[PDB]
């Protein structure tokens, strides 16, 4: 059981990468897709405007 | 890009008050000339009277 948790820490650290890689994109993916969505409306917004 | 729709608006506003404004100051003023010329016949006629 040593052996098994001192192969489990560096299978941890892994897991620990991989779920930072996959929330970190989910959020920015989403958050840069309702910015442009807001961009394109405020232009929009401004040409109404004129 | 909130605050240059603002600008837009603002300004044609502005423009728009400002005319209608100004028409409606020359227009009270030809009342007003009218209602002191009534004013001061009835009060001359009354006078005579």
């Amino acid at each position: 059981q040593s052996e098994a948790e001192k192969a489990r820490k560096e299978l941890l650290e892994l897991e620990a990468l991989s779920m930072a890689v996959e929330s970190t994109g989910t959020a920015k993916a989403e958050a840069e897709s309702r910015a442009e969505a807001a961009r394109i409306e405020g232009e929009g917004s401004v040409l109404q405007a004129k | 890009l909130k605050a240059q729709a603002l600008a837009i608006e603002t300004e044609a506003e502005l423009q728009r008050v400002q005319k209608v404004r100004e028409l409606e100051l020359v227009y009270a003023r030809a009342q007003l000339e009218l209602e002191v010329s009534k004013a001061q016949q009835l009060a001359e006629v009354e006078v005579k009277k």
